[PDB]
């Protein structure tokens, strides 16, 4: 992962209602994510959970 | 034995049990204020302590004042019973809204007129009071404040003794130091002239003043018959007579005045019996009574010196001169006779915040009552009302200025909770009302055998203020008078007593104190017939196991709070221990904290009492939790909510956050931590991380305290911190007009202001680079104008018809990061602002810093260092199983500094991390006899704690290192000694010899590199001195000391010095020409005449001194 | 003070008056010039605020802030820079890292 | 330029001080408290020392940059950089020797 | 110690000195030592009334041993200290000249520095002592303008003396003398530095 985009959030030093940990903690957790790329261009994923 | 409900479980190398839990670490700070204001809890505590008279602070101060009256005796005023009210607004809003946490106080004043016989009583407002929050801090104007205690010499009597170098005879000097009044010095000299020095006068014989009171000569003879030298003085004095004596005393005191009996008679009582003019604190009166054993059976009420005290003092002095050991006075029990010491804690009292605030309000009350009495004397006597009398300005102004400018009002350093706690517990010795640095003797900075149990001898600032700033002991509690105490359990007949009592310095000296570490049988029987003991002063000697009277409580009874959490403190050196203790107060809160693997058991307790961690009040069940707030349901059906501040700038620039560590649907018991603040992990302090260390010189990159770090730390945010800056701009009115913040700004490209919003401020979440504009504003221009005629003209016409300059605020030199939030205060919205201001706006910039080169690191044993180089993860040495190390330490610095404790700490950390299992099938090994039965079986990443002065011994470590659990690969890495085989990352071949490895706790200091680095080539120049500005923020050049001039002269370098002094500091045309020549290819022109020389000329020509040049 | 007193002298001599007032005023003027060239040299020094002695013209030369001394304590120069130092074993003797 | 063979301190004289200065102060008034400008021949009047701004006549008659060392008859001031204000002096005239 | 030595004040030890060479005739006073030396060639005895709280130092004998006690009736060389301590530089200067005091100061400073173990070359101290002792106090002005008892450097004093003598004017009687660093620096030739 290179860069994220959180809807309704303007930067990383803040929180979002409904979650138990702020943006920094989720960024740290996402750092552990492992993915393999087959295409040589920036691709985009989605993560929608309510 | 975890007192708190849900603290993490960490078995300890416990061998002895402490019979009492550590008292409230902040009780000392809050008790003073509680006594001062007066609350039911304080009254109950005082009644429990046994004090007969429960008296508050405000009531005492404003009752000793009343009843005021006029000299004519026809009018009087009284007012008592002070009471307080509720709060204005919560603490959060007060801190955020810039208000001040306070509360109003009302005093019921009764207005009585003598000649008439009327009473006018009603409540009166007396301003606000800066109440103290539950964390022992003062919130003033939104900025945290904390007042530090002070050390003062208790007012009393001190018997000094100086040996004559020629006479070689003892000269016993007694000096009385009351709170306010005259000073009496009775000294026996070689000439035998036993005299007095009232207000630094000539030594007049004591007998003269003794007779001045009318003391019968026969009573002098009989009461001093035992004294020979004083009898000789009596036979030697010439002037005799009560009238003659008093007149001579008056002439000596006040010569050139009408000598009359009435004058001296009134002056005597005025200077020694008028309480207002001559007063002593109740502590002083009690201490003097105890010293002389006079007036012991009654509670002191009158706080004035008495004649019997003086006669007893002179009798004591003469008896001491005779060489007697103990002296007795009628009505006084037997007491010893000996000289006093200044550096004894039986004389140096402690004045908490209560005393300081009481004195300040006393001064305010005196100022108010002077004007009140003058007004009542002068104002009409018929329709006068107390409301019209009392003036509230002086007291409020006094308290405000005390909180503002008094040196005892310091910003509470908030790098981490430990620093705040230490600051709250600090014991200052300098400042107003105390000695200065130059006048203070060097001896006071040394330890005293009476410091054991009261003030820690280790913790102390490294700077010149060494010995003047101590810290309370763990178990120390201030007595209601101000003499520090220390718990003790009294041995009655050689059997320890579980019940404990508190003893002061004087009582401690008069008894026998045992040693806590001395073995004691489970039944309370002393196994050893001979037990070491501490005696009167600096004396220790074995004594039979029967006469011993007192025994300490715990081995940790003399260490400070900061020093109490340094493992293996019994192995380091005094200087190293002090350095480590001071370093522990400079950590920086990280992003992901981890509790230490090895640390004393005083971590969680020091965190709960720190106040930076919330805790449930009643045992309830949590319904739901959120990252921003929590809601716990009480068992009584009352819902409560706690709000946790997230990413709020700390008082010192660091960040502070709170992350709840509770789950939804858990019945949380009362007293259980609910959220972890900065430097915390599961409700316990964590100022650093755990790194795998190696001890070996590596290619000189760790040369002379340097340090090497693996890139794994950098790329994993192991030591990444967050720092939040703060800037603010204001638009204040001016005679030429009022400035207004506006998006538009003259002659600026659209790109530059592309970040500002419509209102004229940068949008939140926009990256800012150094030199960028942060907020725009316009400054009007100056044009001469008519005050009222053009004011009428400009109101109706000429709108925006003159010019405006640009004075927008920009990011300083060397700052960057995100914009997290913007706070704007407007006078339109009815927001309190400083006078003469309309719009003050502050912007917070938060930057995430990753540990880099030039950063300080240091363990808990005081071993500083710098990051010499950060090698790639592929280059660091790795264990036989492929586990690269994270940091390498030099070895030559360990034995010279003599801090071997860190080696044991590393060994124990490795042992705990790897987990151990001591063999027990054949039985407990002899070396494992004293190990706790539950400490023989550990798990990977286990937690262990070694209390100071009582921890695992060398044999324990030897045994543990031989039973560590094997790696998952089936092999054990380290040997019994603790060393291991490595593999070079560069050469790829193993080192010829093994090396030591293990996990050691590492903190992070506040001396970052980004603050230090700075450059300056060309920039703004000062207008008054024509020199470049100074400081990194102002983008100014560096200073050039005179020692540099001396060095340049030494080399014989001339043109370089010429340039440094002329062409780069002062000469304007020189700077312009040299800059242009460098821009082009032309040679640098020779410098000119420095501005300093020309200024000196044009200034010296002003004193009529024709200073020619003589160019010829 | 000096200018004001000189103008008072000029106006008074223009108006005409006996010798005593001239001299009394002249003595006053003599004191002002002496004070300006130096305050506290002789007699009670002039003090306006908080009974604080004023800094006369001659005070620009003597003392720690005297212009003579301050020219030797050094100046703030350009083209400078400060930072932490870390040992480097990969450099020749006549070399340094920036 | 920078050649100073020697330096000698000579005792000045009334004519010397007459020569050095370019004016004769007459009023003690400082900068005006309302318009923040010097008063006529005050302790800061531009007619004595120099223009408050650079290349700026008092009356605005010679306010163009193209005027160096030139005197305005309307206001009787010179046109040079603000620095010249730093290197010109004034002498007061005494009605009684001191 | 070094500060006092360079400042050239009254030594705290203030050891007795051998003003003249002769046969020491010392009578030991238990309260105050009284020391007299019979001159060899002839003359009177210089008398010292020193404090007796100290322990006499070695006597100058053929052996020249420190363990030896101060034996009465022996002989000593001019300028030698009779007891431990420090000799006032002015006395040794007046009774020996400048060379002896210069070498003594150099040796003393070198010794105190070597006590700590540090080592420095002598010339760095010679360059200082050369400036320190370069003044010639004058008792009488006679045919000279300068006030008697005014410090004058040796070069200018010699120049004026030779000039006045060459024209027949009587010479001015002056003698060399040293001073501390402060006094040696306060008197200079350039007025600007002095004002500084
Ligand atoms: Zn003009």
């Amino acid at each position: 992962v290179t860069s994220i985009r959180i809807d309704g959030v303007l930067h990383e030093f803040t929180t979002v209602p409904g979650v138990k940990e702020d943006v920094t903690e989720i960024i740290l957790n996402l750092k552990s994510l492992v993915v393999s790329s087959e295409e040589d261009e920036p691709v985009t994923m989605y993560l929608r959970k309510q | 034995n975890n007192s708190v409900p849900g603290a993490p479980n960490r078995v300890s190398f416990a061998k002895l049990r402490e019979p009492l839990e550590v008292p409230g670490l902040l009780d000392v700070q809050t008790d003073s204020f509680e006594w001062l204001i007066g609350s039911p809890r304080w009254r109950e505590s005082a009644a429990e302590r046994g004090d007969v008279n429960p008296v508050g602070g405000l009531e005492e101060v404003l009752y000793e004042l009343s009843p005021i009256e006029d000299f004519s005796g026809s009018m009087s005023l009284s007012f008592s019973d002070p009471r307080f009210d509720d709060v204005k607004a919560p603490v959060d809003e007060c801190k955020d809204k810039d208000m001040t946490y306070a509360a109003p106080l009302f005093v019921t004043a009764e207005f009585i007129n003598n000649n008439t016989g009327e009473i006018k009583s009603q409540t009166v407002f007396m301003g606000d009071f800066p109440m103290m929050t539950e964390k022992g801090t003062f919130i003033i104007n939104g900025t945290e404040r904390v007042v530090v205690s002070q050390l003062v010499r208790s007012p009393g009597v001190y018997f000094d003794e100086t040996i004559d170098k020629s006479t070689d005879k003892t000269l016993h000097s007694v000096k009385v130091i009351p709170s306010r009044g005259a000073w009496l010095e009775f000294d026996v000299d070689k000439r035998d002239t036993v005299g007095v020095r009232i207000d630094r006068k000539r030594r007049q014989p004591v007998t003269v003043l003794l007779k001045a009171l009318g003391w019968t000569s026969e009573q002098i003879v009989e009461r001093f018959g035992f004294s020979e030298i004083m009898r000789s003085t009596l036979e030697k004095d010439n002037t005799v007579g009560t009238d003659e004596a008093l007149l001579d005393i008056y002439r000596k005191l006040r010569p050139g005045e009408p000598p009359t009996k009435e004058s001296a008679q009134t002056l005597l009582e005025n200077l020694f019996f008028k309480e207002k003019r001559y007063d002593l604190a109740r502590v002083g009166r009690y201490k003097v009574n105890k010293k002389l054993g006079l007036h012991v059976g009654e509670p002191i009420t009158s706080s004035t010196l008495t004649e019997e005290d003086v006669v007893a003092t002179i009798e004591y002095l003469v008896r001491l001169h005779e060489g007697q050991t103990t002296m007795t006075v009628p009505g006084g029990v037997e007491v010893p006779v000996e000289t006093d010491d200044i550096d004894h804690f039986g004389n140096r009292r402690l004045r908490t915040v209560g005393e300081l605030i009481q004195n300040q309000i006393r001064v305010g009350m005196s100022r108010m009552e002077r004007v009140v009495r003058e007004r009542m004397t002068t104002q009409d006597v018929e329709a006068i009302t107390p409301q019209t009398l009392i003036n509230i300005r002086p007291v409020v102004a006094a308290i405000k200025e005390f909180f503002g400018t008094s040196q005892l009002s310091q910003f509470m350093d908030q790098n981490n909770p430990l620093s705040g706690l230490t600051h709250k517990r600090r014991l200052s010795a300098l400042g107003p009302g105390g000695l200065s640095r130059e006048r203070a003797g060097l001896e006071v900075r040394d330890v005293h055998p009476s410091h054991y149990g009261r003030m820690c001898p280790i913790e102390t600032p490294e700077g010149p203020n060494i010995g003047l700033i101590g810290s309370l002991s763990v178990y120390a509690r201030v007595n209601p008078f101000g003499f520090i105490e220390t718990p003790y359990r009294k041995v009655v007949d050689g059997v320890v007593s579980d019940e404990i009592v508190y003893l002061t310095a004087d009582e401690e000296d008069r008894h026998v104190v045992a040693q806590a570490n001395s073995p004691i049988d489970a039944d309370g029987r002393f196994v050893e017939p001979r037990v070491l003991v501490r005696r009167k002063a600096g004396e220790v000697e074995y004594v039979p196991s029967s006469e011993v009277d007192y025994m300490d409580v715990s081995p940790r009874q003399m260490v400070s709070v900061a020093t109490a959490m340094i493992p293996f403190l019994e192995h380091d050196d005094a200087n190293r221990a002090l350095m480590g203790a001071n370093m522990q107060r400079q950590a920086v809160p990280l992003v992901r904290s981890e509790a230490p693997l090895v640390g004393t058991g005083m971590e969680l307790r020091a965190a709960i009492d720190a106040g930076d961690v919330v805790v449930a009040e009643e045992s309830g069940v949590i319904e739901e939790v959120s990252a921003d707030y929590i809601t716990v349901m009480h068992d009584n059906g009352t819902r409560r909510t706690y709000r946790m501040r997230k990413f709020a700038r700390s008082n010192h620039g660091t960040c502070a956050n709170q992350c709840p560590i509770v789950d939804a649907g858990d019945r949380v018991e009362a007293g259980q931590v609910i959220a972890d603040g900065p430097c915390t992990d599961d409700g316990e302090m964590a100022l650093g991380k755990n790194l795998l260390v190696a001890i070996m010189p590596w290619e000189g990159h760790n040369y002379e305290d340097a340090i090497i770090l693996s890139n794994r730390l950098v790329e994993e945010d192991v030591l990444t911190s967050i720092h939040i800056e703060e800037h603010e701009i204001d638009a204040r009115d001016t005679k030429l007009g009022a400035e207004e913040i506006t998006r538009d700004i003259p002659n600026i490209s659209d790109e530059v202001l592309a970040d500002l919003d419509e209102r004229g401020i940068v949008r939140i979440g926009a990256e800012v680079r150094d030199g960028d504009i942060l907020v725009g504003k316009v400054t009007p221009k100056g044009e001469t104008e008519l005050t009222p005629e053009e004011r009428l003209l400009r109101a109706i016409f000429g709108e925006k018809a003159r010019e405006v300059r640009d004075t927008s605020l920009k990011v300083p030199h060397g700052e960057s990061g995100k914009v997290i939030g913007i706070r704007v205060f407007s006078r339109e919205d009815e927001d309190e602002l400083p006078a003469g201001v309309n719009e003050l706006v502050r912007v917070y910039v938060a930057q995430k810093r990753k540990i880099s080169d030039g950063d300080k690191l240091a363990g808990r044993h005081g071993n500083k260092g710098v990051i010499g180089k950060i090698l790639p993860v592929e280059d660091m040495p790795f264990l036989a199983d492929g586990t690269p190390v994270d940091i390498i330490l030099n070895t030559h610095g360990v034995p010279r500094r003599m801090n071997i404790g860190q080696i044991l700490e590393t060994h124990l950390g490795w042992c705990a991390h790897s987990g151990w299992k001591v063999d027990a099938a054949k039985g407990v090994p002899d070396w494992a006899a004293r190990l706790p039965d539950e400490l023989l079986e550990a798990q990977p990443n286990a937690i262990v704690s070694t209390p100071v002065f009582d921890g695992a011994q060398e044999a324990e470590l030897q045994g543990l290192l031989s039973c560590t659990l094997p790696n998952r690969d089936g092999d054990v890495l380290v040997d019994a000694d603790g060393k291991a085989m490595l593999f070079d990352g560069r050469s790829g071949e193993p080192f010829p010899y093994p090396v030591t490895v293990g996990y050691m706790y590492i903190m992070k200091l506040h001396h970052l590199v980004d603050d230090k680095i700075h450059a300056r080539s060309t920039g703004p120049y000062s207008m008054i001195t024509q020199q470049p500005l100074g400081g990194k923020a102002q983008f100014g050049g560096q200073r050039f000391g005179e020692m540099e001039c001396w060095a340049m002269q030494a080399y014989g370098a001339a043109y370089t010095l010429q340039e440094l002094l002329t062409i780069k500091s002062d000469d304007t045309v020189g700077r312009v020409k040299v800059y242009e020549a460098i821009v082009k290819g032309e040679n640098i022109p020779e410098p000119g005449i420095p501005e300093s020389f020309k200024v000196l000329l044009k200034e010296l020509q002003s004193l009529c001194l024709n200073v020619e040049v003589l160019s010829s | 003070r000096v200018i004001n007193r000189n103008n008072r002298l000029k106006r008074l001599i223009d108006l005409g008056a006996p010798e005593i007032i001239v001299n009394n005023e002249k003595r006053m003027l003599q004191e002002s010039v002496d004070a300006l060239f130096d305050n506290g040299r002789r007699g009670r020094p002039v003090t306006g605020p908080g009974n604080r002695p004023l800094k006369s013209l001659s005070d620009l030369l003597k003392g720690k802030q005297g212009r003579f001394r301050q020219n030797l304590l050094g100046k703030r120069v350009d083209y400078s820079g400060r930072s932490v130092i870390v040992v480097g074993p990969q450099l020749k003797l006549h070399q340094c890292g920036l | 330029v920078n050649f100073f063979d020697e330096l000698r301190i000579g005792l000045a004289t009334a004519e010397d001080i007459r020569q050095w200065s370019y004016g004769e102060v007459k009023k003690p008034e400082t900068i005006n408290y309302r318009t923040l400008k010097p008063e006529k021949d005050g302790l800061f009047c531009e007619k004595i020392f120099g223009p408050t701004r650079d290349w700026e006549c008092y009356c605005g008659k010679y306010k163009r940059v193209r005027f160096k060392g030139i005197i305005c008859e309307r206001c009787g001031v010179e046109v040079t950089r603000a620095k010249v204000r730093r290197e010109r002096m004034g002498h007061i005239e005494l009605a009684a020797p001191v | 110690r070094v500060q006092e030595l360079f400042e050239a004040r009254v030594p705290r030890g203030k050891a007795p000195i051998a003003d003249v060479t002769g046969r020491v005739r010392l009578e030991d006073g238990e309260r105050f030592y009284k020391i007299t030396i019979v001159p060899d060639d002839g003359g009177e005895e210089v008398v010292y009334d020193k404090i007796s709280k100290r322990q006499r130092l070695r006597v100058f004998k053929h052996e020249d041993g420190s363990e030896r006690v101060l034996s009465d009736g022996d002989h000593v060389e001019v300028g030698q200290q009779l007891m431990e301590g420090s000799a006032d530089p002015h006395e040794v200067l007046r009774v020996q000249g400048p060379r002896e005091v210069q070498i003594h100061l150099v040796r003393e400073v070198q010794e105190v520095y070597r006590a700590q173990g540090v080592s420095i070359h002598d010339k760095h101290i010679e360059v200082i002592v050369r400036q320190m002792l370069r003044r010639v106090t004058i008792i009488d002005s006679g045919s000279t303008e300068f006030l008697p008892g005014s410090l004058i450097d040796r070069a200018e004093f010699e120049a004026e003396n030779r000039r006045v003598v060459a024209e027949g004017g009587e010479p001015a009687a002056g003698r060399p003398v040293l001073m501390g660093i402060t006094k040696a620096s306060l008197a200079t030739d350039s007025w600007l530095s002095a004002a500084s």
